[PDB]
């Protein structure tokens, strides 16, 4: 079909490519801005759509803003492009070249001898009926977790407190 | 891992009723006085490191060292017999759950045996 | 930072550690390392140094990583069996890295490297605190994933990490570096057993425990550090030099001593699997792990080196801040070897 | 050293979260509920070691439950084998217009 | 196993690979591990939308939370270090590899 | 991998040499590659081009050491025609420490590689021959 | 190699009422039709194959007719005006329309004569009897492995206890 | 599709604005003229390290609200579940501890923001 939500795999693939080398934090925040909307779309393809705009919201529209903060406090004077070392842009034609093989790979149809068996051809065929009532699997399925499953909240508000109180622990040392 | 997840039995208790019919170690089991001491010895550096002026101070203390190693050492000793009467009861139940793999093998005696003899030259 | 907040840091640990020994899904093991993470970091930022600072740098970038490839494995593992209980891994490319990821949270080798460098960076309050208590829930997911465990992957990191233990052992000054190739040669001797037998981990673990509380509470009380600094006890004080002494052969494993008893028990149990020529080549480098203890020892009470004379007046002044629970940890690391048969009640 | 308090205690706090089925929110059931509930039943007094034998079979099945690997490989070879056929054979006219519209 | 989970597998090796080649200023670690716990998110999600085992939908954003926690304290840490330096890997103190 | 220990292992015996040899020499050449990657990887080389001048080095040696190894062994066993026990490897096993004397231009080194080399080969054929375990499965 | 039933067997004349149409009146639906239905869904799932319970699941589709054979001839003009009016809605929310329900309800509860089920009826559970057998195991499966002997005496003291090495007691 | 129609085609409209609004003026660009702006004076040195623990010390705060609301979110679906007094308790819970949070931090004078 349309592939498209592996050719979405494929940008996100490259979006680490781009981001896995090391040009200046600031341009690896554009490689997970990238890899960022291209994963909630991915996933928004199985329609796991409230997890999707998580990550869009919760990561993207989180993290990266505060690494546009720690850039503000590192820096220093001419910042590399991914073009201005031989070493970086050198890593990035080395990821590019393996991704490549491996979408050669799916135009060989065969399992993948990689690691572990890839069992080929296009994504839909795993799908199995959706049927339900007025409501997504989804939509209960996290909303377990508050009625249904009280430990994690027990031990992640938990967590979440004691991280502000780290917080404090390191910057008010100096 | 064996003996644990052993079925019945419960995680935690320090101690099964399925035990309490092995007999109790007699009070003055020497490995238990031997408990005693260790207290002992460890209730008199706990002088000498402090300076102290060692054995006849805090005799008080010391008291209560000794008395406190040999009364844990007591249940510790109990929980020791009842694990290896334990091990050697399922050891008992396995060998005649399979009598076939742990034959009553016949006793030759010597003379019907033939062994090599090594002359020391 | 006051004690009141300080406490908080160091129980919710006690309680991101209590928590990989109880949860049985994985998720809420992860959860355990990771929580145990956030609450670790910040005790050793206590007093606070220009070294200190990338000190807790070393340490957080790698258990962050370890915990990373760690949840990794445990998602490739649902992927192939669809499960959350420990039990069996099912996929062994997964299992290997469930290894790694635990390989890095011990620290053996040759992931090792981060341990002697961190030890370096802190003080010994928060360097025996993350040698004996960081090393707990590693092996306590270890000890429950013992019945797959590809025992050659295991038996590989279990050695190096002995003689890695031992050569790295012979070269240094300054104590809590030692004490740092001390704790990385033991966890060899743990985790070689392993696949083997759990009991006898478990066994080793609280004799090791109990040593290197025997010895930081020891540098605690004479405040030593280098070397040299170790050297000048033995006028004032001469008991706890003299009490070094014997604590560090018990490292040492010379027979009559408490340390022997768990490599004597490995080498029982390892033979019972054959295996003869492993613990040979262990138990004749723990040798070259025990050499450097008696160095140690040369500097401290066998031998006098010579005194400064300020020290003088500090004769007056007597130690205080007595920590109770040393004495009893000197003893039971040390004389209890006619109590090896008790080892069972670990069932 | 797996202590199990939550179980001696019986706060089953963290067990609900596992398995497939194990009662879910409106009873949605697993994708694969069914052969992970028999194999599950052959999983009891025989305990992980012997476990890894006799339920070998269930556990087979389980796993092409949740991979679909073989199936796919299978169909895989059709679509490939349709290509060799694709000047030889015409497949079939009806997908393109048949009853199944009707069907319903 | 379908070639998009074999894709996105990938992603995490070099969503590693990059960690550790790791050079100069530490920054860019920070992010390259943001980017592992990305795609180990992503990696989970797709297999919870995929058997619907309906409970494990709130696995993920658990997930996510401490992942997301953990960096939140490391940059923190770097801050520190930033503020002896103007931060660079090249510079530690600490003796014995 | 273990499929190439696994090629080398069938010998057969010792019968021709130069297939024996082969395989040596691609263990050789294995192990030269893993150490000069710890190498390059822990004592960086600066100019790369030095760092492939090392690996050169090591790569070469160790892949020297198997050849010459692998061959003196299956001569021997060809020559001798005993050929079976253990100090048929322990002439290769002495001859190996001589090529690591080559390069390294030391009689010394080279002297103590000739012993503890040999003496290391000849534990492992007398392994082959008796089954040591080395890596016991946990059994028990 | 799995057991099929043949292409035509299965065949059955579809109910081809559009949607709308279909829920405008389904509310009665449900309180008429309703034996065969609710034996064909209980003998679903019990065995869970359909094809074990494909007749019935004719046998329902003909009782659908024959309910929308009684409608036709009797309300319609009310009826379509009551339909047409929800299907315009894209929600096919019962709140836009009812009105029309006035018309459609009165003219069958009198010119047919029978009485719409109240908001909180059709949703209980109903008691249903069924001669056909409940399966033996639906889920097929096998047999279950012999567990472990769960075997025990009484303990006796350790033989001579802690074996192990020198130690005598 | 639908959605990724309606990105491209608002993507190619604003690429569109830009190509007019680069290829038309069609002028001189030249030194100086395109030198930074500094209110006149030329700059004493190019960007470089505005230093604030200010900064990080509230904004490492935003990150850890913004987790939390992350939980938050669930809560109007969970509101239907058949067993509130279950969730209840909760899901003031982890509002407790968000104002704990910030109570926290309120008064060990942490929140200097600025
Ligand atoms: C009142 C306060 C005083 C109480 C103590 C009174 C005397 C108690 C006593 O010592 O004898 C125990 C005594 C009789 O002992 P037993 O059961 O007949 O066995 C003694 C044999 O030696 C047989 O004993 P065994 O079978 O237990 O053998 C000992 C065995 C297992 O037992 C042990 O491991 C203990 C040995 C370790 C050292 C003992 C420390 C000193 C005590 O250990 C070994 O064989 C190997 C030892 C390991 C060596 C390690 C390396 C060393 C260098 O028990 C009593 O009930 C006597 C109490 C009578 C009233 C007391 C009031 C009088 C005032
Ligand atoms: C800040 C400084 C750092 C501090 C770090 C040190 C912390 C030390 C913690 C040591 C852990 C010890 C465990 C004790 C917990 C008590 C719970 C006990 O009742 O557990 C029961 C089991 O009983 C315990 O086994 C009792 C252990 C008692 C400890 C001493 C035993 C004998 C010591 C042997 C060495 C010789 C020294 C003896 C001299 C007195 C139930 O467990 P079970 O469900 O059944 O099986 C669990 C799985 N296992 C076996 C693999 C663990
Ligand atoms: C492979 C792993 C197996 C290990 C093989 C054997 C390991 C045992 C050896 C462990 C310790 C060996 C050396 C450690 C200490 C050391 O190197 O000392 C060298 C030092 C040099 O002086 P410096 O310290 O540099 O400074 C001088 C300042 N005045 O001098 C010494 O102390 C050397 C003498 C002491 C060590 C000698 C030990 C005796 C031989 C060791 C093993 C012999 C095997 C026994 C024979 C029986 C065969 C079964």
């Amino acid at each position: 079909t349309m592939y498209i939500a592996f050719i979405l795999s494929t940008i996100f693939v490259i979006g680490f490519v781009g981001f896995s080398s090391k040009p200046s934090p600031i341009y690896g925040g554009l490689g997970l801005i990238v890899s960022g909307g291209v994963g909630c779309g991915i996933v928004l393809n199985f329609g796991g759509s409230f997890l999707g705009l998580m990550v869009f919201l919760i990561y993207l529209g989180g993290m990266l803003v505060v690494f546009g903060y720690t850039t503000a406090m590192a820096t220093e004077m001419y910042p590399e492009v991914w073009v201005s070392n031989k070493t970086v842009f050198g890593a990035f034609v080395s990821g590019l070249m393996m991704e490549f093989c491996m979408v050669y790979y799916a135009l060989k149809e065969e399992e993948v001898e990689i690691i572990f068996k890839f069992n080929g051809l296009g994504d839909w065929v795993i799908y199995d009926t959706g049927d339900s009532g007025f409501f997504s699997e989804e939509a209960m399925g996290i909303a377990a977790l508050y009625s249904y499953g009280t430990w994690l909240v027990i031990v992640t508000g938990w967590s979440l407190l004691i991280g502000v109180v780290v917080i404090m622990e390191i910057t008010r040392g100096n | 891992t064996m003996m644990s997840g052993r079925p019945g039995r419960v995680p935690l208790q320090f101690l099964p009723n399925e035990a309490r019919s092995l007999p109790p170690p007699k009070l003055t089991d020497p490995r238990l006085v031997y408990m005693g001491f260790l207290g002992y010895c460890s209730g008199l550096i706990d002088n000498a490191i402090r300076r102290r002026p060692v054995v006849s101070a805090g005799l008080h203390r010391q008291l209560l060292y000794v008395t406190s190693f040999v009364f844990f050492g007591y249940y510790l000793l109990k929980r020791q017999d009842y694990m290896y009467a334990l091990r050697d009861h399922d050891m008992f139940a396995y060998v005649k759950s399979h009598p076939e793999d742990f034959p009553e093998k016949d006793k030759k005696t010597y003379g019907e045996i033939l062994e090599e003899f090594h002359p020391v030259r | 930072m006051n004690p009141i907040i300080y406490t908080t840091l160091i129980m919710t640990v006690m309680s991101g550690t209590m928590l990989v020994m109880i949860s049985s899904h994985w998720l809420l093991i992860w959860i355990g390392f990771e929580m145990n993470l956030l609450a670790m970091i910040p005790v050793l930022m206590k007093n606070f140094n220009p070294r200190a600072t990338e000190a807790a740098t070393k340490y957080f970038l790698t258990q962050a990583t370890a915990s990373m490839m760690l949840m990794m494995a445990i998602i490739i593992n649902l992927l192939y069996s669809g499960q959350w209980t420990i039990t069996k891994m099912f996929n062994p490319v997964a299992m290997t890295m469930m290894t790694m990821a635990l390989a890095m949270k011990l620290g053996l080798s040759p992931f090792h490297f981060w341990v002697p460098e961190v030890t370096q960076g802190i003080s010994l309050q928060a360097g025996l605190l993350l040698l004996t208590w960081q090393k707990l829930a590693p092996l306590s997911v270890l000890c429950q994933i013992s019945q797959s465990i590809n025992p050659n992957l295991m038996l590989t990191m279990a050695m190096l990490s002995i003689l890695i233990g031992g050569w790295g052992g012979l070269n240094q000054t300054q104590l809590r570096k030692i004490m740092a190739y001390s704790s990385i040669a033991h966890m060899g001797w743990m985790t070689a057993v392993l696949p083997y037998n759990t009991t006898m981990t478990i066994l080793n673990l609280l004799i090791y425990i109990t040593m290197t509380l025997a010895m930081f509470m020891l540098l605690i009380h004479s405040s030593a550090t280098t070397t040299l600094s170790l050297s000048h006890t033995w006028n004032k004080m001469p008991v706890i030099t003299s009490l070094m002494m014997v604590t560090l052969l018990s490292m040492g494993g010379l027979p009559p001593l408490s340390g022997f008893m768990p490599k004597w028990m490995i080498i029982q149990e390892m033979t019972k699997n054959e295996s003869i020529i492993m613990p040979t080549l262990m138990a004749m480098t723990a040798l070259l792990n025990l050499y450097f203890y008696m160095r140690l020892a040369y500097s401290s009470s066998l031998t006098m080196f010579p005194s400064t004379n300020n020290m003088k007046m500090k004769w007056q002044f007597e130690h205080t801040k007595q920590m109770k629970l040393l004495p009893t940890m000197i003893v039971l690391s040390t004389l209890v070897l006619p109590m090896t048969p008790a080892l069972s009640s670990l069932n | 050293p797996f202590f199990d308090v939550q179980k001696r205690l019986g706060l089953d706090l963290d067990r609900w979260m596992t398995i497939q089925s194990a009662e879910q929110p409106h009873k949605i059931p697993g994708r694969c509920h069914a052969f992970e509930k028999e194999w599950i039943e052959c999983a009891h007094g025989i305990g992980g070691i012997r476990a890894e034998k006799e339920c070998k079979i269930e556990f087979d099945d389980f796993v092409e439950c949740l991979l679909r690997q073989k199936t796919m490989k299978r169909l895989s070879a059709i679509k490939r084998q349709r290509d060799k056929l694709i000047k030889e054979g015409k497949y079939t006219p009806p997908p393109h217009h048949l009853g199944k519209e009707d069907p319903r | 196993m379908p070639l998009v989970y074999m894709n996105i597998i990938m992603a995490f090796a070099i969503a590693l690979a990059g960690l550790l080649m790791y050079r100069s200023h530490l920054m860019s670690s920070l992010l390259c591990l943001e980017g592992m716990m990305l795609s180990l998110f992503i990696m989970s999600t797709l297999i919870i939308l995929n058997t619907h085992f309906t409970l494990a939908n709130m696995m993920p954003i658990i997930l996510l939370v401490f992942a997301a926690c953990e960096a939140a304290l490391g940059l923190s840490l770097l801050v520190m270090v930033s503020n002896t330096y103007g931060t660079d890997y090249v510079q530690n103190l600490n003796l014995l590899q | 991998a273990k499929t190439l220990l696994h090629k080398y292992s069938d010998i057969p015996e010792g019968t021709e040499c130069h297939r024996k040899a082969y395989a040596s020499t691609s263990i050789g050449g294995a192990t030269g590659l893993i150490v000069s990657a710890y190498s390059i990887a822990l004592k960086p080389p600066a100019s790369f081009l030095e760092g492939v001048a090392r690996t050169g080095r090591y790569t070469f040696t160790s892949a020297a050491i198997g050849a010459i190894f692998g061959l003196t062994s299956c001569i021997s066993a060809q020559v001798r025609e005993k050929p079976d026990d253990p100090l048929n490897y322990f002439i290769g096993g002495c001859a190996g420490g001589l090529t690591l004397g080559a390069r390294t231009r030391s009689y010394g080194i080279g002297a103590a590689a000739c012993a503890y080399m040999g003496l290391t080969a000849a534990l492992v054929k007398m392994g082959q021959l008796e089954g040591w375990q080395v890596f016991a499965e946990p059994k028990v | 190699i799995v057991e099929l039933p043949t292409l035509e067997d299965l065949k059955v004349q579809e109910v081809k009422v559009s949607s709308s149409v279909l829920k405008a009146a389904a509310h009665h639906y449900g309180a008429q039709c309703d034996k065969p239905n609710k034996e064909f869904m209980l003998c679903r799932w019990e065995e869970k194959d359909p094809r074990r319970c494909l007749e019935e699941g004719k046998l329902v589709n003909q009782c659908a007719l024959d309910f929308f054979r009684q409608i036709k001839r009797h309300c319609a003009e009310p009826f379509t005006e009551y339909w047409t009016c929800i299907d315009y809605s894209g929600l096919q929310l019962f709140r836009h329309c009812r009105k029309q329900q006035a018309k459609f309800d009165e003219c069958v509860l009198d010119k047919l004569g029978w009485v719409r089920p109240d908001l909180g009826e059709l949703s209980k559970v109903t008691k249903v009897k069924t001669d056909r057998p409940l399966p033996e195991n639906p889920y097929h499966s096998r047999a279950r492995p012999e567990p472990n002997p769960e075997a025990e005496g009484d303990l006796k003291p350790a033989k001579h206890g802690s074996r192990l090495f020198f130690w005598t007691m | 599709m639908n959605i990724m129609l309606t990105l491209l085609t608002n993507v190619t409209l604003a690429s569109l604005l830009v190509l007019i609004a680069f290829w038309l003026p069609q002028l001189n660009a030249y030194s100086e003229k395109t030198s930074p702006y500094e209110c006149g004076f030329d700059p004493m040195g190019s960007a470089r390290l505005p230093f604030s623990m200010k900064f990080f010390l509230v904004a490492i705060t935003f990150l850890l609200f913004d987790l939390e609301i992350a939980l938050l979110l669930p809560l109007p679906w969970a509101s239907q579940t058949n067993n509130l007094k279950t969730m209840l308790t909760m899901a003031l819970f982890l509002l407790i501890l968000l104002a704990a949070s910030l109570a926290y931090e309120w008064t060990q004078k942490g929140l200097e923001w600025a």
